[PDB]
This record gives structure tokens, C-alpha cells and sequence, in this order.
């Protein structure tokens, strides 16, 4: 998509992931771990209610009956409101799947930035401590545990006090 | 070297949504904007409503037997039926859709007495088998059948006079009798050359019995074809005929506004609705609706699409 | 050493709306809806005809208020409140039809049909209603044709007027209906009355009401006015035996004109190309909730107080 | 936002800064200094000039009146007139909130990306003599004086000048 | 443009390239190469035949005739048949001038998306073997031949084998 | 070092687009979306049609001469033309506009005998010189001009009654004839007052120039005929008499044109200057179209971008 992360750079989703939609997954000699991205997450889904409370609603506008169901109306006047309201039907039809279209290309598409922005944010943070493999995952060169994992994911990662360590281990 | 990856999540069962760009899109999730269920029922909580049944509006102005019930009322809606009865006797209303709207755009009918009074020589209490009241013949509740008293003698020259006495425009229904044959004619108004003159200060017309054979309807070739018009107030309106015009003994007053559902569907006083069709009521929170392009009320708009999905979520890539 | 890269931002924000938020502060924004009105109507570069207390049908049939108005050219014709058609008690067939083709004209000329009676016909009746000179008047553009001799037969009378032009001439006239049978007897005689109207395109029978109505100017009898076009080379003609009110002149519509229904003054200074009930709409701008009847070139009508386009970024103040 | 710039990574605007929409601050031995960038500037105004040519206009068609203000219309065809115009009104209606909400989405976003490019072109010029510290700055390895700063501003910097003394002073 | 490439860090197209959309140019000892991308050129193009798919097309509605060619129509229906069909006129007027401009905004954007999205996805899979050059090129710090280069365009190239030569190369 | 760089296709001549942000944006390649080129011709392909030429759809009805292979018959798709004859013998018809709409809407015409029969005192073979067929005076083929055998006598009192035994509602028309002179209709009709009486269940009823040389008129009314009910005919002369009435079956588009038929293209959409082919939404021609159209916009050309930003060498 536009923004070349979701069906891009990232291979596929995470199933197993229920209570976010961005996140994390980490290896460190501990082992692995997975979690969700609160503030990501919730930055889209805002969005998302944003354009239903705009779209899910109908005008306050009071419109009464000019064709009777039971009875014939004049011919002529018949005819002037059935082109009329035919014409009325072909604009709000297109307008309906134009409004559609565009909000569903501009939902995908912001889903999508909102995970490049996440992962800017994190290279960010890293600096010289870690490289990118092209799949979406930040290779750290230095032993990184819980608490450190913890601190890339609350944003709170102190990339001066790993470098001397990690500038070593890149140029080995 | 440790590894922190980055990620969105995924579902097994996605839904395929269209775009600008492509026609079977995956997403995580969607949401529906065209309505395509409907309620075959009249939803009528919080509306003091009026269900005329087998009664046609019109026949609430000229009171016909079916509508003995609606001679007068108070509602914020209306809802009339098909093949309601507005005529016993043969006959119709010139500008019948104009006078059906405006009765169905009123909250309601209010009765007037004309105060029509007349000679000796004429019959004011003229009735039919066409409009049966008490097993017995009857006529119009608010209009009367004025003919010669003796059979075959001249119905006398007569003028009466409505003044609109009130604050607000009524509507005043009268009849011509349109009689079979020279005979039939001859028994009722006498041989003289009818003619039925109607003035006030915004209307004037002049009508002639037309008398020849015509095809039974209900067993009678006679018509009764009904015409009205606004009295302002402070404005009287003249009646001067020679025999043939059915005269009204009451006027109507149609009260404030209301809304005209013109449906088959049952009345269900335990949903609230905004929007009814022919076929019920729409309650749908969505913007759009497939069920009819004829709506009245507060209504989502029609469209020619069974189905549009609102994408609710992100592509869905599954492995 | 450091160099930052950044944006500027304003203490006071505007708040407009987007597809995702409806509170999203921006530096800068303008109005796409116009909300307020000049009580004027705008009429610079416009040759135009205010008709004050003249209605545009009197113009055909001239009552005394549109004595100034019987002819003239405008691109522009401006109809009141209250405007006078009619002095006399009465209506026209197909009113409303007649106002929008008058409205539409872009002037009014006047042509004599040459109409001729016999010494047993009135041509001069006249009435209180239609005052001019302080003395009884009738429509300037019409004849009351009355038997010469109270209680007489009105004699059966042919007129035909013929359109010797190559444009389409509009020709009006009026039946009249006495209040009471004692009435029609005095003017038209005792006999039947019928007038018949044909032409080509055109073919009519007029029939007298006779009966007691409510007096409007103290006045029971009415006046019903009838109209049709007579194309270039065909002829029109009325057979009458009482109770037609005969054209004297006929009318000619000339070219095409914007018609404006105001009660707002004529202002000569400023310009505008779209106009309401209220006045004069002059705005740049696309949209409009002032009314959504406007005749010109206007801005479309919205339920919409405001509309705020966005003319900055977004607004991330310190 | 959809670039991650305005509202994004850039903690916030600069209410100082009144000769321009984007720019400059700088730190440096000499001490500090202030700049607007023109060229992105003027691209943000430009298309913002151009969406309001394109929808501060009205069409040239000329409408009649086809109710009277002043006399009493037929009833049915007075019913079928606010029928359609009452339609017509929904229609414009919608498009007007639409436009505007659709456009400002792109004024807002289409200001973002400006900013993400300046930012882009900046990192790309300075090459390997600078690092990003996250918040839209870059930390120059390299005694970067006045001329060296306009240099960058100007876009006529040269990387492969500063890049020996700059590789020695981020290695360490 | 949005995303900053096409009329933007890459200074202008190629009219030599006739087979694809985007591509790569190399220069290494054996001489000159260029080859069209062919993934990124069918994804632009699949999204352009979309719109058209969605764009040229008709409503099914069928409209019958209630103004008459050879006869004179009452002259206030008429009048309302002429507000109503100029008020339809200038809705789809608006319509069409609005889903072209917005239609062409995303046409240009997305194919800058697609150029893009190559460059990302070149920059990370040669990942310290190379420095971007800031005109769309990199300059890689390896001797890489036209099996090196094949394999960079057909996304094989494995930066770990290079890695020693380049990080070398690039620290002089 | 080596250089591997990224780069997009240019042309030399490039289109001009508009953007929401700028009118004169040049791209690789772009598609008109509004049609200004019409065919002069009405495509007539997969359409079972039917081309009135100089027969007008009243005269159907009636079966004026010049509409003579047109009296029945069945189409998806029906063409009037420019001056089309409808009345052979000068007069017009009551509420014609509503009537013509009816026809033109319809799907096709099917005829059934009224079963009229009158006395010998009856003449119902009464011609003109204004409605030839086969070189002799003639009459509308679905009227019959009913006048007094024996010129000078009184046309005798006849009642005559159609059912409609159908279960769809039929078309009847009658003539009332105008003559110029009190000579004239004491010669056709007799010297008695004349009075024609026409009623159903739903309807009730009772100078000049010379055209084509007659001052006479035969006036035309109609009314429907519902399934089951009856309509009578009272008259002492002066009816021209239905001796069929039409019913009208199904749906159909009705084209006033003035452009020739073509039988190898196809089309759905068409206006008074022809047809309209194309596959593109929008359209310049004409606001009066009829069919399934592209919309009408006030605008010469729209391009639609299809290739990206050119930035030429
Ligand atoms: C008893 C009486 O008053 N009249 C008898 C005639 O009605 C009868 O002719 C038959 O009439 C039938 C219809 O009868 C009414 C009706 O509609 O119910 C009887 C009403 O009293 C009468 N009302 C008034 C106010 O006049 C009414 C009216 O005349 C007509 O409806 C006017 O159109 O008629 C039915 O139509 C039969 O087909 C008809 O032959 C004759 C002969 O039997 O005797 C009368 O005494
Ligand atoms: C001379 C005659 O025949 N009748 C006179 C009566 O009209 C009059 O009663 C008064 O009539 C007043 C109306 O008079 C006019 C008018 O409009 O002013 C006089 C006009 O000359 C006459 N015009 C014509 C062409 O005949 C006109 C017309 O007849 C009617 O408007 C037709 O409807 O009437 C008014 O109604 C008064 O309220 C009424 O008392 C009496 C007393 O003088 O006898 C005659 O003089
Ligand atoms: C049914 C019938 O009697 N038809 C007549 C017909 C009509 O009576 C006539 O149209 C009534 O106006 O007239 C026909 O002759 C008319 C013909 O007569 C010439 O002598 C004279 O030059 C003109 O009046 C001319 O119109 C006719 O054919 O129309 C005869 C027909 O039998
Ligand atoms: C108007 O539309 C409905 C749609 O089915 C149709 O039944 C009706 O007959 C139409 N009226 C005319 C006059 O074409
Ligand atoms: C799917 O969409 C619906 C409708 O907006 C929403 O209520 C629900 O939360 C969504 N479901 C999930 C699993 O997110
Ligand atoms: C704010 O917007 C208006 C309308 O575009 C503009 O004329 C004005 O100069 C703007 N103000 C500033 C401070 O840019
Ligand atoms: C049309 O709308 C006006 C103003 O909203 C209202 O006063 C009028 O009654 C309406 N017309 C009809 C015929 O209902
Ligand atoms: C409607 O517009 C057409 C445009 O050609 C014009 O010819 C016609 O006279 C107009 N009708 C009315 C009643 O204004
Ligand atoms: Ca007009």
C-alpha cells in the first residue's frame, strides 16, 4: 500500500496477537515475548469511530408523500416525478459507493501509516545499537533483556548507555 | 543477535470490502451502510395516531357510513388503506388528489353546522340503498339530499349562505346529482332548466345536472360527483340552485399539521420509527436503504445497491 | 552541534472538521457558507423596472396603477408585495402561468386589434373600482361591451383579429358574471349568453355564472380574465352575444429578462447577479443558508450555520 | 498524522518563527540561530492557493423562481417543488460537509508530508556526519560553523569535506 | 508530491525506459545496465485499471422523455422541469469535476508511493553495504558486478557476504 | 564506487490533468471521461422497433391513412417524427398531449370490434375527400361516420354499449362532428336539436377558417374503459362511432428524432439528434436524453489521469 508496511515490508499479520492491532515480538537469550502497542492502536481505532460517527447518521430532513400509493395521479406530473426521483436515486447511489470507496482506500491506507509510524519511532529510539532486516525487525547488537526490551516498547530506551557495546559488536 | 519485531494483527475469517483502486479488498473487519431488512409494521409509539381502516380520507369530510368513527378527531398521524370507501352513492371528487393530500397533511378534523335551513316545498331528508346506516336507508352524515317535495312539481329557486364565523380557512364539500334519465329528473327537480350557482369572494362556478343513460353501478345509473372549496375567515359563500345540488349541513376545519402514511402493514404501538414505507417502517441507524424509493418521514436515502461494506480495520494479511 | 528542523504555530487556532476528527485545530481556516445579507437590491449595469404597487399582469390589461408601465424594455423587472392586478373584482385562468412568462420577458409592446361595434353597443362602460382622474375608469387595454339600451339584446358580434407581425402576439380578454339574473338582463339582454374564442392552436366557450355572491369594493359582479399566444399569420376570432370584455390591444413579450419578487429598496451602485426575497447576495463563496429561494447566477442553498475550510496546517502550540 | 511529522514526531510548532511555515533552528559554538525554508513554504501555500481557486466559485448557471413569494401556488405541483428542493438541499448539503471535510484531511496531511520531506532531504545531504536524535533534530559530528549551516539550508553541503573528522567522532 | 520521490529527490524520468513504469540504471566495471522492475510497474498499473473499472461506466436506471421536441408544454411545469434538470446538471457537474481532480491527486500520489516503496525496499536489503546519494542512487562500497546487480533488482542479494569488504571501504 | 540507482518512465509529450491543488498538472498518459462526438443516426441492433415515419401516434387509434401499417403491432421500442399526420379531416383531439405520452410509453397496440351495428335508417360507410386510400374517398379506418340514409331525415335515437370483456383496461375513442353550416347538418342529421350522450362506471359527458378547404371539425375525445365495465353511447346524430377500441400492452421507450434508423449499431441511449454509443460517464450532447445515458455535464473535457507525474529529460 502507500505507505509500503502492511502487505509490504511486513509479511503478514499475527492471528495470535487479540489484544492490540499493532504490536511487538522479541528474541533475547530469556526467550520470546509478544505485546500490544496501546497508543498505536488506539490512534487508529479513533480514527475509525471518527468516520462512523460522520457516515452512520441520516438527515433531520421531513419529507411528506407527492405520489399516492391507492390512487392515479395525472400522467404528466407522474412522469416529471418519476424522472425526478430516479435522477435523485443515481446521484445518492454513486455518491453512496463514491463515499465507500474512498473512506475504505483512506481506512487501509492510514492503518498502514499508523504501523510505518511505529516502526520509524523505534529505529528511531535504537540509533546505532541495532540495523533493519527488511521484514520489519530490528537486529540489536547488544544483550538485551526484559527490562531493556520493556523500555524500546515504553519508549524509554537510552540508546548512549548500550552504544559503546553495540558499536563493537557491529564492526566485530 | 537479540531481535525485537515489529507487527499487525491478523484474522482468519476476513471481510472483502470494495475500494478506489480494487474491487476484492481483505480487511479485519466491516460494517454495513444500506439497510435491506424491514419491519412489516407501522411502529406508532410516542404519535397520537389514527388508523381510517376501511374509511377513506375524503370520506371523513362528507361522512359516509364506513367512516362514522372519523367525523372528527385530534392526531399527529394518519394512516390510510387500500380500497377504503369514500363514496356509497356512484360518484367522485373534482381535484380528489388535492383534497386527499390535504386532509392527510392535517393533525386533525373539526365539524361546523351551516345552519341551512328550507322551505316547506323541499325534502332535506333524501336517502338511498347505496348508503345503508342501521339496516335501514341513509345518506351522507354531513351532507343532505334537497328534493320536491310532491313528485314531478318545480323544486323552488333557494339561496343559503355560509359565513366563516371562525379565526382559521374551512373546507366546505358540496354534491350535484347527475340523474340517469329526463324521467328520473323530471320526479325529483321538476321540468324546469336546472342550474346550481356557488360564490364567495375567492371562488365561482356554475354547474348543470347532466342528465343521460349511463352504465349501473351498484345497481343505480344516478351520480353524485362531489366539489369544494376554502371559505377565508370573515368571507361568506352563496349557494343559489333550482334543484340538483346536495347542500351541506356541516363544513370541516382542518386542525394544525400532521404526517399521511398511506401502508398495509399492522399497527405495533411498542417500537418508535421516524420513516415509514407501503410496506412498514424503517428504524436503521444507516445512512442508506434498498427497500423503496417511495418514503415519507425522516428517512435514509434510497440507492440501487444490495450491499456497500464500510471497512472497520486494516488490510488483513494472513499467513 | 545541533540543527532541528520544525513548523510555526499561532496562540489562537481555528477548529474545522475532518473525516476522522470533528475538533482539529488548524493555524488558519475561511467561511464556505454565507450568512449575512445586503437588504438592498444591487442593480448596477441592469436596465431595470421596478413596478412599486403594479402587479405584472395589470400591465396587459392596464389598471390605473400600472397607467407608467403598459409598455418598455428591461433586462430586469422587479414585482412587489401587495401589487394591484385588478381594480375590478376577479381572476385569471392559468394566473400564475401568465406572472412567470411576464417575469421572464425582457420587455412588453402594444399592438391595436382595430376591434369595431355597432351602433346597439357601449364600448365606454366603466366602473368605481377602476378610478382615473377621479372620475369611473375601466382597464386601459380592454373594452366593457353593454347593449346601448337597458334591459336589450346584446346583438350577436363577430371579431377577428389578425397577427400581421412575425412574432407571437399574447391577446387577453375577460368574461364578465353578473351577481344576479336582474343584472345580466339590464347589460346583456334576457336571452342565452356564450362567447366563443378560436384560432388555429386555440378554441374555447365561455358560459356567464349568474348568481348572488359576496360583495369584494362593494362589488358582487367579477371579471374572469382568459389568455392565449396567436402565432405570426393566424387570426383569432370572438363571437359574443354579451358578457365579453373585448381587447382593445393585444401584447408582445420582447426578448428574455431576470424576474426578482423583493420588498427590499433599489440600490444603483453596487452589482450583483443573484438576488432573494430579502435582497442582494454578492459573496465569493460556494455555499449560502440565507434562503433557498434565489433567482441568477447564486451560491447553492445549505442546512449549514458554518463550514470552515482548512488554509494551514495543523495547530501544535508550546 | 498520516507522515508522522506534525503532531508526530515533532513535539510541537514554533510560534516565534512568523517569516515562514517551515525552518531551521540550529546550535553551534558561535551560538544559535533561526531560518525559514522557502521552498517548502511556498509548495504548502501554492496548493493550499490552488484548492481554494478551485472551490471558493459558484456556477454561472442562471436559475428562475418557479414559486411566487407573494401569491398562492397550485397545491400538488407547490408538494412536488419542496419535494425536490427540500432533495437538492440534502444533496448539497452532504457535498458541502464532504468537500470540506475531505479537503482539510489533505491540507492537513499534504503539510505533514512537506515538513517529512525537508526533514528527508536534510538526513540525506548530511549523509553519514549526523544522526537523528528522534525529535526531528540531527546531532552533527563535526564543528559545523554559520557557513556550514547556511550550507545545509541551501542545500550546496558537502558531506565528503567533514565525513573524516565526523566518522572518527561517532566511532570514538 | 506526498511521498517526496517522483518530482522530488529523483530530479527527473527516464524516456529511454519504454518496458516498465520504474527500474534501476547501474554503473560498475563491466559498464552500464538498465532493467525495468516489473512487481512495482503491474502494481500501479493494477490500481489505475481499478479506477477505470469503477470510473467508466453507466447507471442501468432507464429514463423516459417528459419534456415533448415537436409540441409547446404548460409553461409552469415546464419552468419546473427546467429548475429541477439545471439543478441535476449542476450537481453531477460538480460531481464529475470533483471525482477526476480527487481521482487524479491519488493517480499521481500512488505511483509516487510505488517509486517509493522500490527505493525502501533496495535501501534495506543492502542495508551497510551502501550510502544513499540523495538523487534516488546508492553509492555501494563493494565491487558488484552484473550478478551482484541482478541480484539486488530480483531481491537475493545477501549483504553478509559484502559486509567485511564494504564497512571497510566506507571507514577508509 | 558503484552506483545502482532508482528512477521512473517520462514521454516527451505529456497531457494536462487537473488536481485538487493544481489546474495544470502534466502526466505520462490520461482518458477523456466526457463524450462530445454524437452519431447522426438512431442504432436500432437487438431492438424490436418500430419507425412511425409520417404517421403520428394518435393516428394509430384512429387509423388515419398515412398510419395504415401501423394499427396493431408489438415493439420494445417506438419513433415519432417531425410533422407527423394524425388527422386526415380537420380537427383535434381533447387532452392530445396525455393521450400521445400514453402511446409513446406503451410496448404495443392491439385492436378489438366494439360489435356496433346500426338501423337502415343509418348510413355507417360515410367518406371524405380528405382521407384517401386506394385513390377513392375514405375514413378512419377504426371510425365509422354515421349519417341519415335518406338526405334531409331525422338520424334516429340509437344507444349503443361496448364492454370491455378483457382483463385489461382498453382505449376507446369517439368523433363529434362541427358543421360549418345549419344546411349541412340538417342535410347529414336531420333538422331535430342534436345531442350526443357518452357514460361508464368513472366518466360522464354530453366561425372559423377553412383547413385543406372545410369549415367542418371532427373533434376527437377518449376515455379508459376499465376490465368488466360497460360505456354507452346515447347520440341522435353527429358521432363519429369507435367501430374498435385499442389496448396498449406493456412498456416501451419512445424516441422523437429527426436522424435515419441503422440496423447494424446498437445503443441504449438516444436524444432528437440521434444516439449516444459510449462507454464514458458523462457526456456534453444534449440535457434531453432519454435511455440508459451517461449524465450531462456543463463541461468540454475532463481527463482522468492514467500514468504518473511527467518530469521530462
Ligand atoms: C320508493 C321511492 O322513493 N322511489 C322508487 C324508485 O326508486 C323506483 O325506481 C328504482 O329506484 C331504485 C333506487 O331507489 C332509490 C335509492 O337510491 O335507494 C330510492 C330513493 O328513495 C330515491 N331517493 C331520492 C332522494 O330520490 C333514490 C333516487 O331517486 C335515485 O337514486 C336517483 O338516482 O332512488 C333503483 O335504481 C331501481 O333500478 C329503480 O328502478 C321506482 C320504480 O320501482 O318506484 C319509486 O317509488
Ligand atoms: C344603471 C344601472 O343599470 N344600474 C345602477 C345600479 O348599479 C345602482 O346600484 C349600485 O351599483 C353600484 C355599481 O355601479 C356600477 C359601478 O361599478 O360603479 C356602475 C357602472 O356604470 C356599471 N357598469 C356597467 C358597464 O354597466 C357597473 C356594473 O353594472 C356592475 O359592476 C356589474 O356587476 O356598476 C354598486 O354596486 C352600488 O353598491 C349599488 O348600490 C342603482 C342605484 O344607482 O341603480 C342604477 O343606477
Ligand atoms: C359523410 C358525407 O356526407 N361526406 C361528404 C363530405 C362532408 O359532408 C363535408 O366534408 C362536410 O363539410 O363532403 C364531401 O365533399 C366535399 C366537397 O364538395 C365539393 O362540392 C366542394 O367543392 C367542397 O365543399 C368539397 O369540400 C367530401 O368528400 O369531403 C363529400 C362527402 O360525401
Ligand atoms: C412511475 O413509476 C412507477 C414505477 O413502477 C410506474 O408503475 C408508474 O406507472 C410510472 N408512471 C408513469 C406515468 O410512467
Ligand atoms: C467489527 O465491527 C463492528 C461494527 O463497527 C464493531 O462493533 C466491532 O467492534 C468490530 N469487531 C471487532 C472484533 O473488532
Ligand atoms: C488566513 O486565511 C485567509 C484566507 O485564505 C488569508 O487571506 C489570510 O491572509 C490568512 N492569514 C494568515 C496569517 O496567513
Ligand atoms: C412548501 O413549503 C413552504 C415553506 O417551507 C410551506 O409554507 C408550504 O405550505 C409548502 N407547500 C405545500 C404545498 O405544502
Ligand atoms: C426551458 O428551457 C428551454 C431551453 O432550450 C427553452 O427553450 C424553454 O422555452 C424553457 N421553457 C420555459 C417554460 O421556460
Ligand atoms: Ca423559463
Amino acid at each position: 500500500g502507500l505507505f509500503g508496511a502492511i502487505a509490504g515490508f511486513i509479511e503478514n499479520g499475527w492471528e495470535g496477537m487479540v489484544d492490540g492491532w499493532y504490536g511487538f515480538r522479541h528474541q533475547n537469550a530469556q526467550g520470546t515475548g509478544q505485546a500490544a502497542d496501546y497508543k498505536s492502536t488506539q490512534a487508529a481505532i479513533d480514527q475509525i469511530t471518527g468516520k462512523l460517527n460522520r457516515i452512520i447518521k441520516k438527515t433531520n430532513t421531513e419529507f411528506e408523500s407527492i405520489e399516492s400509493e391507492f390512487s392515479e395521479i395525472d400522467h404528466q406530473i407522474g412522469n416529471v416525478i418519476n424522472w425526478t426521483k430516479d435522477s435523485i436515486t443515481d446521484i445518492w447511489t454513486y455518491q453512496a459507493e463514491l463515499l465507500v470507496a474512498m473512506e475504505n482506500q483512506h481506512t487501509i491506507d492510514m492503518a498502514d501509516s499508523e504501523m510505518l509510524n511505529l516502526y520509524e519511532r523505534v529505529r528511531k529510539q535504537l540509533r546505532q545499537n541495532a540495523e533493519e532486516d527488511g521484514k520489519g525487525c530490528f537486529e540489536i547488537y547488544h544483550a538485551c533483556d526484559d527490562s531493556c526490551m520493556e523500555s524500546i516498547r515504553n519508549n524509554t530506551y537510552d540508546h548512549s548507555q548500550y552504544r559503546e557495546e553495540a558499536l563493537l559488536n557491529r564492526l566485530n | 543477535p537479540d531481535k525485537i519485531c515489529l507487527g499487525h494483527h491478523a484474522v482468519a475469517n476476513g471481510t472483502i470490502v470494495k475500494t478506489l483502486t480494487n474491487e476484492q479488498e481483505e480487511v479485519t473487519n466491516a460494517t454495513e451502510t444500506v439497510e435491506s431488512t424491514s419491519l412489516n409494521r407501522l411502529c406508532m409509539k410516542g404519535r397520537n395516531h389514527k388508523d381510517l381502516g376501511n374509511c377513506h380520507p375524503i370520506g371523513m369530510l362528507i361522512g359516509t357510513p364506513a367512516c362514522d368513527l372519523h367525523l372528527t378527531g385530534t392526531w399527529d398521524t394518519l394512516i390510510e388503506r387500500k380500497n377504503a370507501i369514500a363514496y356509497c352513492y356512484p360518484g367522485a371528487t373534482v381535484n380528489e388528489e388535492a383534497l386527499r393530500q390535504k386532509i392527510m397533511e392535517s393533525g386533525g378534523i373539526s365539524k361546523i353546522n351551516t345552519g341551512f335551513t328550507y322551505g316547506s316545498s323541499i325534502n332535506s331528508a333524501g336517502t338511498t340503498k347505496a348508503c345503508m346506516r342501521n339496516g335501514g336507508n341513509s345518506f351522507y352524515a354531513e351532507l343532505k339530499w334537497l328534493v320536491s317535495k310532491n313528485k314531478g312539481q318545480n323544486f323552488p329557486q333557494t339561496t343559503n349562505t355560509y359565513r366563516n364565523a371562525d379565526t382559521a380557512e374551512h373546507l366546505i364539500m358540496w354534491g350535484i346529482h347527475h340523474p340517469s334519465s329526463t324521467q328520473e329528473k323530471n320526479d325529483l327537480y321538476g321540468t324546469q332548466s336546472l342550474s346550481i350557482s356557488v360564490g364567495s369572494s375567492t371562488y365561482k362556478n356554475n354547474f348543470v345536472p347532466v342528465v343521460g343513460a349511463r352504465p349501473q353501478v351498484n345497481g343505480l345509473s344516478g351520480r353524485i360527483d362531489f366539489h369544494w372549496t376554502l371559505v377565508q375567515p370573515g368571507d361568506k359563500i352563496t349557494f343559489s340552485h333550482n334543484g340538483g345540488l346536495i347542500a351541506p349541513s356541516r363544513v370541516s376545519k382542518l386542525i394544525g399539521r400532521g404526517l399521511g402514511i398511506q401502508s398495509e402493514a399492522p399497527i405495533d404501538n411498542s417500537c418508535e420509527s421516524k420513516c415509514f414505507w407501503r410496506g412498514g417502517s424503517i428504524n436503521t441507524r444507516l445512512p442508506f436503504q434498498n427497500l423503496s424509493p417511495r418514503t415519507v418521514g425522516q428517512c435514509p436515502k434510497y440507492v440501487n445497491k444490495k450491499s456497500l461494506m464500510l471497512a472497520t480495520g486494516m488490510r488483513n494479511v494472513p499467513e
